[PDB]
Formats: structure tokens, sequence, C-alpha cells
């Protein structure tokens, strides 16, 4: 089994939709984005090209991040997923420095310090963040998603690294990837790439597909088809 | 930790309830997921008819509004008497008894004084809820300033719409089976109507659909369109008259909407006039006299001379939509007709939904299907007493239906609002002053152009009452607040959404705990407004509301609050589910069954529906609009001039017939070009929630999605070889200064500006609403406030407010 996911550039809008959804989804502290893009502008006035291309973790086939962790915190499951086991990551930022596509992070700041902050910007009328957060009960931020701790932290603790799980916790219920689900023109399809009857596995046999840094030499499995704009006309 | 084991994980089990989201008004049906009572996830309702599940990107954004940390919790009062920008209001808490109390004693005194007109009901957004506090409760008190505000959104979209084919309203845009799509600044895969539709189905559409869009700035959508004309700003209308000449002269507007020639052969030749008895016309109006008085000479070679446009571009256009009629549909945006002109941009280019047969077809345009939803409350005459009688006939603060002001809404002189002018009249007390305003859902100081005039009205008013979740720039001159509960999350309402061939009616209602001691606008508040009146002495909206809005399986009115916000939603959408809908669409078997699914649809539409009986003068699509005519002749008549005399009182360059087809008005600008060398072209972000995402740091994170910009920045995009005649780098921090003001923002270097045009997004430049909206809250924006730049004028034919092609502005770095 070797799940993947196929983006088709002519549905993507470049809205960020499934970076957002991402956010809900994962919980992931203030600037950090395991989904994220890629954009383009290419020529000169009037023949301007803008090219918007949506990124995550490509779950590789031959995954540097894994080959370099130095605790196995960092390891391949047998969906082919990429996953980590957060308890046992050591902050060394290996797994960053060898992953060529730039999807991991690091927790150097406490996540969601900005919900201690318990300034009103009108005394005794607005309320703030630490009251927000005791009002609704939640422990780091009043939008944090519960499921997440199926198979992951909530929170992860500073010092360690994180990035995309393709969803690895809906996948567990039979659900979708949010990113997935949140896609307006469902340009976003996984599945069993070993599988040649998978959506996914027909997809790339019926259009030509595109990887991001192949040569790098990891066998990444978020394929992209067709093209974001079209050639100009007249 | 370990992985949770299966009776312990929660992936999947909480709960959706339906809502509705407003981040435009493409009023998308929604579910919300819950989990330990907290909003955790947004998604489209499954059973929408227009979207489906399908979402653009801000309804994520919707849940740091609900948890913004920086909303109101209690009523309160300022105690600072003063106000102005430079005016702390020292707001102190109080309960929502004293809040009120202060309210009604105002008005209460205002009526007292037989002075009840100097009210003021000012409405933002809303909910099809709205005609109890908008409408009922302001005339009962007695005044006729329920003022909304339609003319700062897109009311000159409208006047081509109406003036050609009876539709005072929007229409949806049967992309799926388009064959040509044009579009005049629209941008739908990012803003306008149904951004969650849209964005289903363009890129789809494009295997089948040439698209061509024309924008100063290269869009989302142009950059996805087969060519991106870069109009200068105000130019449109001369490309969509010159397509309608081509299609003309090669004889390729569509026979079976149009006509044609009685003897079969095409005698339109370019410059050469036509005999009217030539030509047999089937659903359409004067064809031949708008040849005849304009259209024979707007030359594609007239054209390019304008515009700069290739005219074997325009002479290509023209006759593919030719070849894809009646497939073909032309979108105008706020960019194109929101000028001081623009009413005749939106009917130069919705002429073209005619002329290639697109009003009514497949893969064309069409206004929403008929549905059974009711828009208002029971009628208040029986209520209203002669003091309010007398108020009401008073001429509205905004000056509506004045010679300069025609605001000719559904045709009528003085028909339409006026919201920019009515801080002018505010202003200078002319009709006369407003002592008492009530103001919900709206920020006018932020978003109406040039709002310091907002600023310097509402300092002037007695007493004045902000319904809001967040303390924002209009918020400040308030002397009471009064919290709203949070419109998608913790409200009854409804709304609708037309697209994708069919209407939907969509609930919102509560899927939290009220978090804090708010309550909701457009019914509680009112509720409990009326009976603070009631026990001062004037029980009139009291007696209305507990008389006429009762419930309609019981008949009782409400015995609470709560349950009074629930029965305003089941008394205007009884047709939907206590009576058989089946003639219009969905059969709902019950209110409950209503509440769960979340949503009705119609029937699909019935193309053709409206061809031969359009609700016109002459119940023809119009080229030649004897219903602008009736209404100009209308207005004229009011004060005794000649229609000529109404266009040259409203700086319209139309003369005689010019006023009534599509022809040229040389777009208006304001200020010395030389001082002033770039043209603003505002435009929305594809994250603004209207003017209600800037204290959202999602917002910000992800800010660079709006085509050019930059992340965690507000800048202004220049053309690089702007750039460089300015002196200007990426990241430099610029002022940007018009005639009536300036802003300060950060430079972007980009080659899909047009040049001599510098394109930025609205939105950013607040200087309250919250701390992350902010720099320092009260006192120094976070970016630039861009309607600071825009000076304050009207399409006085339609009474919009200009935001676009008139703007110009110069740069200068720090
Ligand atoms: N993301 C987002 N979407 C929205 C909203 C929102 O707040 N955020 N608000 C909703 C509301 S209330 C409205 S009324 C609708 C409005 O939706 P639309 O009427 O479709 O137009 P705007 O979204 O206001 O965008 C104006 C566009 O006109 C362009 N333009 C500017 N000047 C000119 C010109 O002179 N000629 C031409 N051809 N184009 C010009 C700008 O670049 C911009 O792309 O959008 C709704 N959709
Ligand atoms: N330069 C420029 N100006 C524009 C536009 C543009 O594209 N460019 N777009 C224009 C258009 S199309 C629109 S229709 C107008 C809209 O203009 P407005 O109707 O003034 O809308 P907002 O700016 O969003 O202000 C709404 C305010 O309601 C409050 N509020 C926020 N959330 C809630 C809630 O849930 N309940 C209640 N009771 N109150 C709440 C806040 O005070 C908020 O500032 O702006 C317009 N102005
Ligand atoms: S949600 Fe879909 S259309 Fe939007 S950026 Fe992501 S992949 Fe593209
Ligand atoms: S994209 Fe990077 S983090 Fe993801 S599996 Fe490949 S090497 Fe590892
Ligand atoms: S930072 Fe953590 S996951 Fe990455 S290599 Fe080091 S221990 Fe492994
Ligand atoms: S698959 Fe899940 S974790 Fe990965 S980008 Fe999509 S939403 Fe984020
Ligand atoms: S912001 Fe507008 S288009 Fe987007 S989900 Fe909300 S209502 Fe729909
Ligand atoms: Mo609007």
């Amino acid at each position: 089994m070797r799940l993947g996911m196929v983006i088709d550039l002519q549905k993507c809008v470049g809205c960020g939709g499934c970076s957002l959804a991402c956010k809900t989804e994962n919980n992931t502290n203030d600037g950090i984005h395991w989904s994220h893009h890629i954009a383009t502008t290419e020529g000169t006035f009037p023949d301007v090209k803008y090219t918007y291309i949506p990124t995550l973790c490509n779950h590789c086939d031959d995954a540097p991040c894994v080959k370099v962790c130095p605790t196995g915190a960092m390891h391949k499951d047998k969906r082919g997923l990429t996953l980590q086991n957060n308890d046992e990551c050591i902050g060394c930022k290996k797994c960053m420095n060898a992953c060529p596509y730039g999807v991991i992070s690091f927790n150097a700041a406490t996540p969601h310090r900005r919900w201690q902050d318990d300034s009103e910007v009108v005394a005794n009328g607005t309320v703030s963040p630490l009251m927000l957060l005791k009002r609704t009960g939640a422990t780091a931020t009043p939008n944090e998603n519960p499921e997440r701790g199926d198979t992951y932290p909530m929170i992860r603790p500073k010092r360690t690294t994180e990035k995309c799980t393709f969803c690895d916790h809906r996948l567990d219920k039979g659900l979708n990837p949010a990113c997935v689900d949140a896609c307006p023109s469902e340009a976003r399809v996984i599945g069993d790439l070993d599988d040649p009857q998978s959506k996914v596995s027909q997809l790339i046999k019926l259009h030509k597909p595109m990887q991001l840094k192949p040569e790098a030499g990891t066998g990444p499995r978020v394929f992209y088809i067709r093209s974001f704009g079209v050639k100009t006309a007249y | 930790g370990a992985e949770l084991p299966a009776p312990l994980r929660r992936t999947g089990v909480g709960e959706w309830l339906a809502t509705t989201c407003q981040g435009c008004t493409s009023w998308c049906a929604k579910q919300i997921y819950v989990m330990d009572g907290r909003a955790l996830k947004v998604r489209g309702n499954p059973n929408s008819g227009v979207h489906g599940m399908s979402s653009c990107p801000r309804q994520h954004l919707s849940l740091q509004q609900v948890y913004d940390p920086d909303r109101l919790r209690t009523p309160m009062m300022r105690t600072n008497p003063k106000k102005g920008r430079d005016q702390d209001p020292k707001f102190v808490p109080i309960s929502w008894d004293k809040a009120l109390d202060m309210l009604a004693d105002k008005i209460i005194a205002l009526r007292v004084a037989n002075e009840p007109h100097k009210y003021a009901l000012l409405r933002g957004r809303y909910s099809h809820i709205n005609d109890l506090l908008y409408k009922k409760m302001t005339n009962l008190i007695g005044s006729p300033n329920n003022i909304s505000h339609s003319s700062v959104c897109a009311e000159a979209h409208k006047m081509g719409p109406y003036y050609l084919d009876g539709n005072w309203g929007y229409n949806q845009y049967d992309v799926k089976n388009a064959k040509f799509i044009l579009s005049f600044g629209a941008d739908p895969i990012a803003s306008n109507r149904q951004v969650s539709f849209y964005s289903q189905t363009w890129g789809d559409s494009l295997d089948h659909a040439k698209v061509v869009v024309v924008d100063p700035r290269l869009s989302a959508s142009a950059a996805k369109a087969h060519k991106w004309i870069p109009i200068e700003p105000g130019q449109d209308s001369v490309l969509a008259l010159a397509i309608a000449h081509v299609a003309l002269v090669e004889g390729v507007w569509h026979k079976p909407f149009v006509g044609d020639f009685i003897e079969g052969k095409n005698l339109f030749k370019a410059g050469k006039t036509v005999s009217v008895e030539s030509f047999k016309e089937t659903h359409t109006y004067g064809l031949v006299e708008w040849w005849n008085q304009a259209l024979k000479d707007y030359t594609p070679e007239w054209a390019s001379k304008i515009t700069g446009i290739d005219p074997k571009t325009i002479i290509a256009i023209a006759k593919d939509m030719g070849a894809a009629a009646p497939a073909v549909q032309v979108w105008t945006s706020r960019g194109a007709v929101m000028q001081a002109r623009g009413t005749y941009t939106s009917i130069s280019c919705h002429a073209l939904n005619g002329l290639f047969g697109g009003i009514d077809s497949k893969g064309g345009l069409f206004p929403g299907n008929k549905t059974p939803l009711l828009k208002e409350y029971p009628e208040a005459k029986a209520y209203m007493d002669e003091i309010a009688a007398k108020g009401v006939k008073k001429e509205k603060i905004d000056q509506r239906g004045r010679l300069e002001f025609p605001a000719l809404a559904k045709g009528k002189s003085g028909g339409g609002v006026i919201t920019a002018n009515a801080a002018n009249g505010i202003r200078n007390q002319d009709p006369y002053e407003i002592k008492v305003m009530l103001a919900y859902f709206n920020n006018f100081n932020f978003s109406n152009p040039e709002g310091q005039r907002w600023d310097e009205a509402l300092s002037k008013v007695d007493f004045m009452a902000h319904i809001t979740t967040n303390v924002s720039e209009f918020s400040w001159f308030a002397d009471v607040l009064l919290p709203s509960s949070h419109h998608m999350f913790e409200k009854w309402g409804v709304l609708d959404s037309i697209g994708n061939g069919v209407a939907q009616i969509s609930i919102q209602q509560p899927s939290i705990k009220r978090l804090w001691d708010t309550r909701i606008d457009e019914s509680e508040i009112p509720y409990m407004l009326a009976k603070k009146l009631a026990d001062k002495g004037f029980d009139a909206p009291w007696r209305y509301i507990n008389e006429q809005i009762v419930d309609p399986e019981t008949g009782k009115p409400a015995a609470d609050e709560a349950e009074f916000a629930k029965l305003m939603v089941r008394y205007l959408t009884a047709p939907l589910w206590k009576e058989d809908a089946s003639k219009y669409g969905d059969k709902l078997s019950s209110w409950d069954e209503f509440v769960q699914k979340g949503v009705w649809n119609s029937s699909p539409y019935k193309l053709e529906a409206r061809w031969g009986k359009f609700k016109t003068e002459t119940t023809k699509f119009e080229f030649y609009s004897k219903t602008l005519e009736k209404a100009l002749q209308s207005h004229a008549d009011k004060h005794k001039v000649s229609i000529d005399e109404v266009m040259k009182a409203c700086d319209y360059q139309a003369r005689g017939h010019l006023a009534f087809i599509p022809h040229y008005e040389e777009p208006y600008r304001f200020g010395d070009e030389s001082e002033f060398p770039l043209l603003l072209v505002d435009q929305k972000s594809r994250l603004n929630k209207e003017g209600r995402t800037a204290n959202s740091p999602w917002y910000y994170e992800f800010k660079d999605v709006d085509p050019g910009d930059v992340a965690n920045e507000d800048v202004a995009k220049f053309n690089p070889i702007d750039g460089k005649k300015f002196g200007l780098k990426d990241g430099d921090e610029i002022r940007i200064t018009s005639p009536v003001g300036m802003l300060t923002c950060k430079a972007k270097l980009w080659e899909g500006v047009r040049p001599g045009t510098v394109a930025k997004c609205f939105g950013q430049g607040h200087w309250a609403y919250g701390r992350y909206a902010s720099a320092k809250f009260g006192v120094t924006p976070r970016g630039g406030s861009n309607n600071d730049l825009i000076a304050d004028r009207y399409d006085r034919l339609s009474g919009a407010s200009a935001f676009y092609g008139h703007i110009r502005v110069r740069v200068e770095k720090v």
C-alpha cells in the first residue's frame, strides 16, 4: 500500500481553503502551516502568468527525513505514510535538513502563547484571549480540535518538529483528509497508488503526472496533473 | 502519547449543526462541527442545491470571529461626552436594562417634541428577518430614515438589469453550460456572489467555455482565463460597445431572441443609419434606434484608440460570442460600474446579454428562482399614531429624490438609498438634524468613501447606539454599545442564495451556548427595546410585535427573548415547512426537518421563462430603455426641468436620446493628473469576510492567496515600470496620497498591474476592531485604509457611491 494524492491544477483556484482547513484540523501554531503553497508570477506586462501549486508532505517512497532521524521518531507506517512519534522527538532538526521540500516545521515557539494574553482592548468591556480560553474550556486555544489527539498530540510540545500527517487520524476512521473535503472543486484526490483501479492510479495514467523535485530521489507521492492556467487566445 | 483505543477515539463523532455564512452575499448554507461545546470546523451544507459541500476559503476564518478575543461581552456607555477620532470614549460597562433605558428615553423625547424623524436606523449587513428592526420599529417611532448600505454596495450593478429587462437585482450565471464568458471586472473564484459554486465549476468550465477577463489587475480569475484585458479604469464600456457594433456588422446577434431584418439582408453598415421599419424585433426593443443614435459609430478602431486594445481582438471576441450564442454570459463587477457615470457601463455591458441571447438562456444568466419565503412582517399601519404618520413623510436624511440625487431604484425618483450621503445630511443638518441613531452590523466610517465624513457626522449626533460584536471604527463614536450575538454561531436567522440554476433558503441557528452577555441584533434587541418603550409610555412597537408577530402554528406571541428569536424565523419560513412548497421546490414535512436539513432548494430554473414578459415599460429587453426614459421623465417633471437638465445636474455627458441607450460616458476623474499620476485600483481580498476578518490572524497568515500580495502585510501593487519611475522597491514603506486623504502601507512590484495604476486590497487600515486588526487600538492603524483615498462621489442616477475610476493618487517613500 502506497497512499498518495493527485492534485488537479486546472480545478485548483489557488484559494488556500485546504491550508485553512489544515489549520482547523491539526491545531498548528500561528505561523505553522502543514499545507501551504508555491505561487509564481512569470512574464512582463501584459503577458503575465500566475500559478498556484498547493503543497504538503509528499509521504515519500524513500523518505530522507526517516533515514536521518536518530531516535526513530520519524517512521513509515504500513500505508506508506511518513508519521512521527512526537514523544520520541528530541528536536535535533536533522529531518528538516534532509527533507528537500521544506514541509517540516520546528516548534521553537511555545504553541498558542498568544492565548495567554489577558489584556483587554476595552477594559471590563471586551474580553481577552485568556478569558476566552477559560470561557470555552479549551487548553491552549478555543480553536483546538480534540480529534487530533487520537494519534498525535493535539498540542505539540516546544522543541519538536511536525508536519502533515495525511490526516492519519481521519483515515483511521474511514474519513477523508480535511484538505480534501475542504476543496470546492474536488481538485484533491487520495488513494492507494499500488491499486491499479484506484482513482489516483487511474488519474496519473489518464493525465501526465508531475512531481515536485523528483530529482531529489525521494519518490514523492503527491502528483500534479493538468495546468493552472491556459494558453492566451487572440 | 500512545494512540487511543477505538472506544475512546473522537475523530468523526461530534455534531454538525446547520447555519449560514455571511462572509459575502453568497450566503452559503453551512454546517458547524461541535465538540466539547466548541465550534471546530465549518463545511458547506451538503444538502445545498446551489453549492453543495463546496466552499470558499473564508468559511474557516469564521472560527476566529466567534472566538475573537476582542468581542464585547457587555453593554457599555461612553463617559467622555466629546466624540472624535482623537477622543477616547472611555467606555464603562452597564446592564442591558440601563443601556436600553438610555436609548428609550432619547427616542421618547423625540416623540414628545414632535421630532421623531430625527431618529435614524442604520443597517449594514442583515438577514431576511430585518423588517422589524429596520422598517417597522423605525416607522412606528415615526421616522423615514431606515438607511441601508445598498448604495455603497452595488446598486449601479442593478441599473442595466432593471432598465433593460426589469430585474432590480442580481443574476446567477450558468457557467456549467457557458460557451463564452466575458467578465468586466468580476473575479468569481475570489469575490462576487457565489464564490463557493463558481470556484467549484470555473476550472472545469474552461474545457467548453472561452473566458475573457477585463480587469486593470491580473485577478485570480484572469489568471485562469484565455485572455486578460488590462483595461484602463473606467473604459470598460468602450469594449462592450465595440463588441456590439461588430456583432451587428457581422450579423451575429442572436436572431431567435433579437429578431432580424424583414428582407433577410444585413443592412447594418458601419457609420450608416438604418431604417427602423426594415427590422422586426422579437423580444427586444430599440435595436435600430440604438444603432442610429450611437452604436453605428462605436467601431473597433474607435475603441482601439481609447483603450489600446487591438481591434482584431475586439473583432475576434465579437465573432466568438456570436458563434457561442446563446450560451454567452457577460459579468459586471463593482469595479466596472461603481463610478460617477457608471449607470451606463452597467447598461452597455448588460446589453450584450440581450444581444447574444444569454438572458434567461442555457449557458447565459438569469435572476434567482422564485421561492415562497416571506420578507416582511405584517403591515403596521394600524399602529401608526399621528406623530408617526407625520414623521414618516419627512424627506430622508440622505436627500434621495433631489434634482441631483435621482437614485432611480425600481424606476422611482428618490426610490433608492444614498448611504454615503446620509453622512453629509447629518454633517449639514440638511434636511434636518439627526438626534438619535441606532445602527447595527455596519462600519460606515471604514466602508464608505471618505469615511472621515462619518467621523464628523457621528460626532454631531446627540445619542447613538451601535449593535456590534466588536468595537469598530463606527463604535468609537457611540454613546452606547449593545453587543450582538454572533450572526453565524449564536443567532436565529434566514438567508437565501442563487446559483447552479436554483435558489435556496437556509437557516441560521445557534450552534454553541452563548458566550457572553449579548443579544441577537434583529430579534431580541428590538423586542427588549419595545418592552422598554412600552414601560415608558410608548407601547405601539410592543403591541405591534405581540399582536402581529405570533407563532405560525400556535398563534401565540413569544413568551420571552429566546423564543422570539426563533419565532421571527419560524414566521417568515412557514410557507416552506408548515405549508406545501412543492410548487416551488422541496417539500418539507416540519420545522424540525427544515432545521435538520438546514436548507430548502427550489426546482431548477425554467429557461426562457421571462422571454416576452419582462417587467419593462415595453415588456421587451430594451436596448432603447423606455423604462429609464419614464423614470427620468418622472424625476424631471418633479423638479420642473427637462431630462437633459437632469443629466447636466447629475454630471452625465448624455443628452437627448443618449440618456436612454448604451453609450460611452468618459469616466469621471478627480484631481490633477500631473500631481496624482496613478489610478487607484481598489480590490477585495479573497479572505475578506466583508470588513470583518481583519482581526483574524489566519487572514494575515495566508494573505498572499491574493495574487501578487504578501503574507502578514498590507501592500499596494505597482507595475515595475512605475516602481522604477517612483524609486520604489518591494517592502518599502510608502505613503499614497489623493486629493482627499492619504494612507501608508508597503510597496510591491508586480507585472500583473496595468502601468499607470496601483492595485491595493481594501480591508486593512483598521485603527479599532481589535488587537490584531490595529497597531495600537483606537490610535494607530495596521496597514492603510483605502477609503480615506476615495473622494465622496456618486452615480447619481442610481444613488451608488463611486469606489473606482475617479481616484488619482501619488506615491512616495516613508
Ligand atoms: N472574498 C470576498 N468576496 C466577496 C465580498 C468580500 O467582502 N470578500 N463581498 C461580497 C459583496 S457584499 C459584493 S457587493 C460582491 C461584489 O463583487 P464584484 O461586484 O464582482 O466586485 P468586487 O469584489 O468588489 O471587486 C472589484 C474588482 O474590479 C476591479 N476593477 C476595479 N476597477 C475597475 C475598472 O475600472 N474596470 C474593470 N473592468 N474592473 C475594475 C478590481 O480589480 C476588482 O477585481 O462580492 C461579494 N464577494
Ligand atoms: N474601498 C472599498 N470599500 C468598500 C468595498 C470594497 O470592495 N472596497 N466593499 C463595499 C461593499 S460591496 C459592502 S456591501 C460594504 C459593507 O460595508 P459595511 O456594511 O459597513 O460592513 P463592514 O465593514 O463589514 O462592518 C460591519 C461591522 O459589524 C460589526 N459586526 C461584525 N460582526 C457582526 C455580527 O455578527 N453581528 C452584528 N450585529 N454586528 C457585527 C462590526 O462593527 C463590523 O465593522 O463595504 C463596502 N466598502
Ligand atoms: S482548496 Fe482546492 S482550489 Fe483551493 S487552493 Fe486548495 S487545492 Fe486549490
Ligand atoms: S516530503 Fe519531506 S517530510 Fe514528507 S516524507 Fe518526503 S522527505 Fe519526509
Ligand atoms: S527533529 Fe525529531 S523527528 Fe526530526 S530527526 Fe530529530 S528526533 Fe527525528
Ligand atoms: S492531508 Fe491533512 S495534515 Fe496533510 S495537508 Fe491535508 S489537512 Fe493537512
Ligand atoms: S465567505 Fe461568502 S462564499 Fe465564502 S463560505 Fe462564506 S458566504 Fe460562502
Ligand atoms: Mo456588497
